[PDB]
RNA sequence: CCGGGCACUCUAACGGGACUGCCCGCGAAAGCGGGAGGAAGGAGGGGACGACGUCUGGUCAGCAUGGCCCUUACGGCCUGGGCGACACACGUGCUACAAUGCCCACUACAAAGCGAUGCCACCCGGCAACGGGGAGCUAAUCGCAAAAAGGUGGGCCCAGUUCGGAUUGGGGUCUGCAACCCGACCCCAUGAAGCCGGAAUCGCUAGUAAUCGCGGAUCAGCCAUGCCGCGGUGAAUACG
C-alpha cells in the first residue's frame, strides 16, 4: 500500500506529499500522514582555487531528503487519480506493496 | 644550517660556496645566524636573491635586485646587514632616562 | 587582554566535600582531562592522609593550600638597561594558582611510586611547613625580600 | 583575487537552478554529462537568438530543455521549422524524447548574462571600452533596474600592460542575500588576446 | 503516579521518570549505581532534588540514549529538575539560582578547515 | 601528451587496473569525483552557476 | 608476496624460450623485458639478458638464486656513493 | 604502545585485527 | 649458563624471563610453559631443578637458537650478499633492505649523522 | 518480541523567541554598570560571507587564451625503468621515552557518514591475515560496528624494563595481468634510538587547549601517521 517520496529539493518534497496526501483522503479513506524520513547528506570539500592554495575550501552539499506516507483503508477509488497525479520535476517516487 | 635555493636556474657547487662566502659577512656581529635561507632567482629585468634568517634577537629578511647575479647577492647583503646591526643596537638607543 | 579585566570561572563543588578549593586542585591533578582518574587519585590520597595521621584530609590540605600561598612575588620590569625583578603583593587569585600549581608539582617531585600516595604526602609535609610547596614558596618570598630596595618601581 | 559567485550564493534564496532533476548515484553523472553535451550545442547555436538562460528538467528518458532568450524568433525558424531541426540534431544526441521550448525574455537589458555578451562584442568590434561600459551600464538603469555594475579586465583595447576596468550605479550590494542580483560573464575573444566582461543587475530585495 | 522531564547535554538525552518511593534510582534497565558504577561525576545527577530536600520521598525510572557516561549524567541532573516543576511549580525559586533548570548549550565546537581540530591551528615556520 | 590521454582514458583497456577516472568535462586526470564525472575545479564552477542538482553551498 | 593458491608467475612468453631451449639442447642468450618474472628451476644454467629500462643486463643464473625475480639481478639505480 | 602491532592497542591504531586483536 | 647457554633473569616470572633468550618472544614462552606444564606465573628462583630440566630439554629441542640462530641469520644474509640479488646489495652497502625511503631518515641502518 | 498506542526520545519541515524589551543608577544623547523575568542577554556559541585595492602575488600543468615555437616529431602507441635514489640540510607530522603508565580479561556510553561484480550479519576451517559457506539490505528496517579513553578484576615493580617498537631473518594472506625495483596486512623471531630534548620556536581564551576513538572523499590495493568531518572525556589562565 505505500508511497515513498525521495528528492533533492525539500520544498518540492511537501509539495508532493501535500497532494498525495490528500489524494487519497479524499476519494477513501485512510492515510498514515506524509512522515519526514532522514536526510541522507553527500558532502563535498574542495579546494578553492585551481592551483596549491590547500588550507582555502570551499564547502558543497548535496541533499537526497526523505518521505513516506501510507494509504492506510486502500478503496480503488484512489488507486486510479493516483496515475493521473501532477509531479514537480524534481523527486521521484516509490509504490510498492 | 646553510640552504640556498637556486629557483628556476642551474647553479653551481662553486657560485654556492660564494653564497656562504658572502653571506659570513654577517658573522662579524657574533650572534646566531640561525638556519639561514638564500633563494636565486631570475625575473626579465635581472636576477633576485631574498634571504630570510633568524637570529636570537629577530629575523631578517630581505633581497635584492639587479642586471647582475652576483651584484644582486651583495645588495642582499648590505640590506641584511643593516638590518642585522639594527637589531643588535635599536636596544641600547634607550638607556637614558 | 586589552578590553576588560577577563573574569575567574566559578567552578562547580566537588561531590564529596562540595569544596570549590578541590575541585581546582583536583584538575591541577588532571592530565589530559582524565578527571575521573583525578578525583580517585585525590581521594584516594586523603584516604591516605586519616590512615597515616588521623585527622580531616579536607582540614590538613586546606592547610598545606594556606603555607604554600607565597604572599609577596617578584615580578620583573626593564628600567632603563637593567632588568630589575620588582616585589609586588600577590592577589589572593594568584595565590590560591600557584599554591595549587607548586604543590601539585612538588607532590609529583617525590619518589614514592604512585601518584595518589605522592599527593598524600606533599599535602601532609605542606601542612607542617616541610615539603617542595613550601620551599618554593618562601624561595619566592625571600626574592620578594631581598628586593625590598626597589618596591617604590612598582606597577 | 577575492570574490564569490554571487549566483551560486545564493541558490535557493534567490535564485534557483539551471537544472532541477533527482536522480541516483548509478546515474546523475550520466544525466549531467548530456546536460553539458545539450548546452554545448545550444549556446552554440543560439547565441544568435541572445541566450540567458537553458531552464532543464526531468523524469525518465524524457527532458524538458526551457531555453530563455528576447529574439523568441531565430530559435522558432521559418514557422515552426528550426525549433524541430534541432530536435532532430538535439533528441540525436539525447537519444530521447527531448521537449525544447522557447521563453520570451521581457527585456534583455535586465539579464546581466546579456547585458554581458553585448560590451563583449562591442569590445570585439574595437569599440572604446572605458565608454561601452558607462553605456551599458546607463541603459540597464534605464530600463528600471533598481543598481548595476560592468567589469572588463585584460589587455583593453590592446594595451600590453593588462587593466582592469569597470562602472557602478545606484545599488549593487554583493554581500547581502535577499538582493536580487542577476550575473552575466561573456569572454570577448580579439587579436591581442581575451577580455573577460562581468555583468551585474540589481534587479531588487525580496 | 509519574513526574517527567526531557533532559539533555551534548549529544546525550535523558527520559526521566520519577515516581514516590523509598528513593531507589534506576538508569537504562539496570539499577543506577550499577551503570554509572566508579564515577565519581554521579551523585551531581542526583543533586537537584537534594536541593530541595526530596532525596527519599522519589524512585525513579530512566532511560538514557546518545553521548557518554558524564554528559548522560548531566542529562538526568535537568530532566530530574525538570520534572519537579510540574510536581512542584513553587520549586522554582532554590532550583533557578542553582542552575538546575537551565541547559548549557556547550557543544563540541566545529572542526574548521585549514585548522586540525575547531581551533587548533598547524605548526608554521617564518625562518 | 593531453588529447591522446584524454583519448586513452575514454578507451577500454588491455587489463582491469589501468582504468582511470577523467574528468568528462576538462580532462583532469587529479582529484577527480566518481559521483559527478569532475575534477573538484570544475565541480565548483557548475555549483556557482547551479548546473549541479540539490547541489548548494553548506554552512553549518 | 604471492599468494600460496595462485600460481607461481612466469610470463608465457619467457617459459616458452626457456623450454624451446631445453629440448633443442641449449644455450644462447635470452633477452627479456620480464623483470617480474619468477626465475623458475628450468632455466637454471641459462644467462639471461634483463632489461633495467636502459641495458638488458646479462644474468647467469644458479641453484641457490630460484625463488627469486628476475629484476632482482639487474639493477636499476647506478650509485656510486657521494662527493 | 599505538606502533607495536603485536599488541590490542596497537591494532586498533593500524584499523587491522589478528591474534593480538580479535573479532 | 643456565637455559640455553643464557642465565636467564631469577628474580622474574619464567614467561618474562624466558624471553632473554635469542630466539624466544612473548609466544615461544606461552607455548614451552604449557608444553612443559609450569606455572608462568612462578619466579625463576622458584622453580623446581625438574621443572627447570624440563623447561631446558624442552627448548633447546624445539627450536632453534642463541648462537646457531645468529649463525643461520647470517648465512641467510650471506647468501643473500653473494647470489648479487637487490635485497642482498642493500646488505651489501649497510642500507635499508625493505624498500624504505633514504632521502631523509633510514636512521638505524645508517648509523648516526656523517657530516659532509 | 506481539497486540496496541505517538505520549516520550527522535526524525524534519513550518514557526515562536532576545528587542538592551522592562527595572534601578550614571548619561545631552548613542550608550554603559546592574537586577528580574527567561532555555538563552547585551552580537547566545559556531558557520556562510572578504570593500577600493596591494603584493608586475599564485596558476599558460585544470581549463580558456594573444603571441612565440615543433611537424617521420617538441606529435602518437607500447615494453621496461624513473617520479620511491641518499655523504648531507630544512619544514610538517606520527610514535615514544613510561606507574596519572604498560599488558591480559571481563564489562559499559557516541555522533556523522557509507554501502548491488557494495556493505556483509551468522556458521565453518585457520594462532591470524584470510579462506569457504551463507542470511539480510535499492537500506531511520539490513550491514560496515568494535567506539576508544572510561569501569571491574588480575599481572608488571622503576629496571633501556611486561617502557619503546625501529631494524633485520623466516613463514604466510589479499588486491591486482603483475608486488625485483615498489603495496598493504598477519604470525614466529629480531627488540634500535630514545631517560623529556641547545640556540631558537608553534598552538590554543571554553566545551577551547589536551587527550580518545569513529566516518568520508579519492580508491583494485595502498605506502593515510595527510586531508575534510564527527562525537567522547574535559582543564589552566588573562595584573595588565
Ligand atoms: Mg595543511
Ligand atoms: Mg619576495
Ligand atoms: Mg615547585
Ligand atoms: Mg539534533
Ligand atoms: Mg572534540
Ligand atoms: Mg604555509
Ligand atoms: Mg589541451
Ligand atoms: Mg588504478
Ligand atoms: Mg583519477
Ligand atoms: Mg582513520
Ligand atoms: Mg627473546
Ligand atoms: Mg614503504
Ligand atoms: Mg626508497
Ligand atoms: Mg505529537
Ligand atoms: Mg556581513
Ligand atoms: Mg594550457
Ligand atoms: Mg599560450
Ligand atoms: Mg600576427
Ligand atoms: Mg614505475
Ligand atoms: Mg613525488
Ligand atoms: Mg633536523
Ligand atoms: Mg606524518
Ligand atoms: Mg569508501
Ligand atoms: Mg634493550
Ligand atoms: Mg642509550
Ligand atoms: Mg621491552
Ligand atoms: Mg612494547
Ligand atoms: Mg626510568
Ligand atoms: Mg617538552
Ligand atoms: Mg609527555
Ligand atoms: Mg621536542
Ligand atoms: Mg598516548
Ligand atoms: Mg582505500
Ligand atoms: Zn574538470
Amino acid at each position: 500500500i505505500r508511497i515513498k517520496l525521495r528528492g533533492f529539493d525539500h520544498k518540492t518534497l511537501d509539495a508532493s506529499a501535500q497532494k498525495i496526501v490528500e489524494a487519497a483522503r479524499r476519494s477513501g479513506a485512510q492515510v498514515s500522514g506524509p512522515i519526514p524520513l532522514p536526510t541522507r547528506v553527500r558532502r563535498f570539500t574542495v579546494i578553492r582555487g585551481p592551483f596549491k592554495h590547500k588550507d582555502s575550501r570551499e564547502h558543497f552539499e548535496l541533499r537526497t531528503h526523505n518521505r513516506l506516507v501510507d494509504i492506510i483503508n486502500p478503496n480503488r477509488k484512489t488507486i486510479e487519480q493516483l496515475m493521473t497525479l501532477d509531479l514537480p520535476t524534481g523527486v521521484e517516487i516509490e509504490i510498492k506493496t | 644550517t646553510m640552504n640556498i635555493t637556486s629557483k628556476q636556474m642551474e647553479i653551481t657547487p662553486a657560485i654556492r660556496q660564494h653564497v656562504a662566502d658572502r653571506l659570513a659577512k654577517l658573522e662579524k656581529w657574533q650572534t646566531h645566524l640561525i638556519n639561514p635561507h638564500i633563494i636565486l632567482s631570475k625575473e626579465p629585468q635581472g636576477f633576485v636573491a631574498d634571504a630570510t634568517i633568524n637570529t636570537p634577537n629577530g629575523v631578517l629578511v630581505a633581497s635584492g635586485k639587479h642586471e647582475d647575479m652576483y651584484t644582486a647577492i651583495n645588495e642582499l647583503i648590505n640590506k641584511l646587514e643593516r638590518q642585522l646591526n639594527k637589531l643588535q643596537h635599536k636596544g641600547e638607543a634607550r638607556r637614558a632616562a | 587582554a586589552r578590553r576588560r579585566r577577563a573574569e575567574v570561572r566559578q567552578l562547580q563543588p566537588d561531590l564529596v566535600y562540595g569544596d570549590v578549593l578541590v575541585t581546582a586542585f583536583i584538575n591541577k591533578i588532571m592530565r589530559d582531562g582524565k578527571k575521573n582518574l583525578a578525583a580517585r587519585i585525590f581521594y584516594d590520597a586523603c584516604k591516605i592522609i586519616q590512615e597515616k595521621t588521623g585527622q580531616e584530609p579536607l582540614k590538613v590540605f586546606k592547610q598545606a593550600v594556606e603555607n604554600v600561598k607565597p604572599r609577596m612575588e617578584v615580578r620583573s620590569r626593564r628600567v632603563g638597561g637593567a632588568n630589575y625583578q620588582v616585589p609586588m603583593e600577590v592577589s589572593p587569585r594568584r595565590q590560591q594558582s600557584l599554591a595549587l600549581r607548586w604543590l601539585v608539582q612538588a607532590a609529583n617531585q617525590r619518589p614514592e611510586r604512585r601518584a595518589a600516595v605522592r599527593i598524600a604526602h606533599e599535602l601532609m609535609d605542606a601542612a607542617e611547613g616541610k615539603g617542595g610547596a613550601v620551599k618554593k614558596k618562601e624561595d619566592v618570598e625571600r626574592m620578594a625580600e631581598a628586593n625590598r630596595a626597589y618596591a617604590h618601581y612598582r606597577w | 583575487g577575492n570574490k564569490i559567485h554571487p549566483i551560486g550564493f545564493r541558490l535557493g534564496i534567490t535564485r534557483d537552478w539551471e537544472s532541477r532533476w533527482y536522480a541516483g548515484k548509478k546515474q546523475y553523472r550520466h544525466l549531467l554529462l548530456e546536460d553539458q553535451r545539450i548546452r554545448g550545442l545550444l549556446e552554440k547555436e543560439l547565441y544568435s537568438a541572445g541566450l540567458a538562460r537553458v531552464d532543464i528538467e526531468r523524469a525518465a528518458d524524457n527532458v524538458a530543455v526551457t531555453v530563455h532568450v528576447a529574439k523568441p524568433g531565430v530559435v522558432i525558424g521559418r514557422g515552426g521549422e528550426r525549433i524541430r531541426v534541432l530536435r532532430e540534431e538535439l533528441a540525436k544526441l539525447t537519444g530521447k524524447n527531448v521537449a525544447l521550448n522557447v521563453q520570451e525574455v521581457q527585456n534583455p537589458n535586465l539579464s546581466a548574462p546579456l547585458v554581458a555578451q553585448r560590451v563583449a562584442e562591442q569590445i570585439e568590434r574595437r569599440f572604446a571600452v572605458r565608454r561601452a561600459i558607462k553605456q551599458a551600464v546607463q541603459r540597464v538603469m534605464e530600463s528600471g533596474a533598481k543598481g548595476a555594475k560592468v567589469i572588463v579586465s585584460g589587455r583593453i583595447g590592446g594595451a600590453e600592460q593588462a587593466r582592469t576596468e569597470w562602472a557602478a550605479q545606484g545599488r549593487v550590494p554583493l554581500h547581502t542575500l535577499r538582493a536580487n542580483i542577476d550575473y552575466g560573464f561573456a569572454l570577448a575573444r580579439t587579436t591581442y588576446g581575451v577580455l573577460g566582461v562581468k555583468a551585474y543587475i540589481f534587479l531588487g530585495e525580496v | 503516579e509519574q513526574y517527567y522531564g526531557t533532559g539533555r547535554r551534548k549529544e546525550a538525552v535523558a527520559r526521566v521518570f520519577l515516581r514516590p518511593g523509598n528513593g531507589k534510582v534506576t538508569v537504562n534497565g539496570q539499577d543506577f549505581n550499577e551503570y554509572f558504577q566508579g564515577l565519581v561525576r554521579a551523585v551531581a545527577a542526583l543533586e537537584p532534588l537534594r536541593a530541595v530536600d526530596a532525596l527519599g520521598h522519589f524512585d525513579a525510572y530512566i532511560t538514557v540514549r546518545g553521548g557518554g557516561k558524564s554528559g548522560q549524567i548531566d542529562a538526568i541532573k535537568l530532566g530530574i529538575a525538570r520534572a519537579l516543576v510540574q510536581y512542584n511549580p513553587d520549586y522554582r525559586a532554590k532550583l533557578k539560582p542553582l542552575g538546575f533548570l537551565t541547559r548549557d548549550a556547550r557543544v563540541v565546537e566545529r572542526k574548521k578547515y585549514g585548522k586540525h581540530k575547531a581551533r587548533r591551528a598547524p605548526q608554521y615556520s617564518k625562518r | 601528451a593531453r588529447k591522446a590521454l584524454i583519448e586513452k582514458a575514454k578507451r577500454t583497456p588491455k587489463f582491469k587496473v589501468r582504468a582511470y577516472t577523467r574528468c568528462v568535462r576538462c580532462g583532469r586526470a587529479r582529484s577527480v569525483y566518481r559521483f559527478f564525472g569532475l575534477c573538484r575545479i570544475c565541480l565548483r564552477e557548475l555549483a556557482h552557476k547551479g548546473q549541479l542538482p540539490g547541489v548548494r553551498k553548506a554552512s553549518w | 608476496p604471492r599468494s600460496l593458491k595462485k600460481g607461481v608467475f612466469v610470463d608465457d612468453h619467457l617459459l616458452e624460450k626457456v623450454l624451446e631451449l631445453n629440448a633443442k639442447g641449449e644455450k644462447r642468450l635470452i633477452k627479456t623485458w620480464s623483470r617480474r618474472s619468477t626465475i623458475v628451476p628450468e632455466m637454471v644454467g641459462h644467462t639471461i639478458a634483463v632489461y633495467n629500462g636502459k641495458q638488458h643486463v646479462p644474468v647467469y643464473i644458479t641453484e641457490n638464486m630460484v625463488g627469486h625475480k628476475l629484476g632482482e639481478f639487474a639493477p636499476t639505480r647506478t650509485y656510486r656513493g657521494h662527493g | 604502545g599505538k606502533g607495536d602491532r603485536r599488541t590490542r592497542r596497537g591494532k586498533i591504531w593500524r584499523g587491522t585485527y589478528g591474534k593480538y586483536r580479535p573479532r | 649458563a643456565r637455559i640455553a647457554g643464557v642465565e636467564i633473569p631469577r628474580n622474574k616470572r619464567v614467561d618474562v624471563a624466558l624471553t632473554y633468550i635469542y630466539g624466544i618472544g612473548k609466544a615461544r614462552a606461552k607455548e614451552a610453559l604449557e608444553k612443559t606444564g609450569i606455572n608462568p606465573a612462578t619466579r625463576v628462583k622458584d622453580l623446581t631443578e625438574a621443572e627447570v630440566v624440563r623447561l631446558r630439554e624442552y627448548v633447546e629441542n624445539t627450536w632453534k637458537l642463541e648462537g646457531e640462530l645468529r649463525a643461520e641469520v647470517a648465512a641467510n644474509i650471506k647468501r643473500l650478499m653473494d647470489i648479487g640479488c637487490y635485497r642482498g646489495l642493500r646488505h651489501r652497502r649497510g642500507l635499508p633492505v625493505r624498500g624504505q625511503r633514504t632521502r631523509t631518515n633510514a636512521r638505524t641502518r645508517k648509523g648516526p649523522r656523517k657530516t659532509v
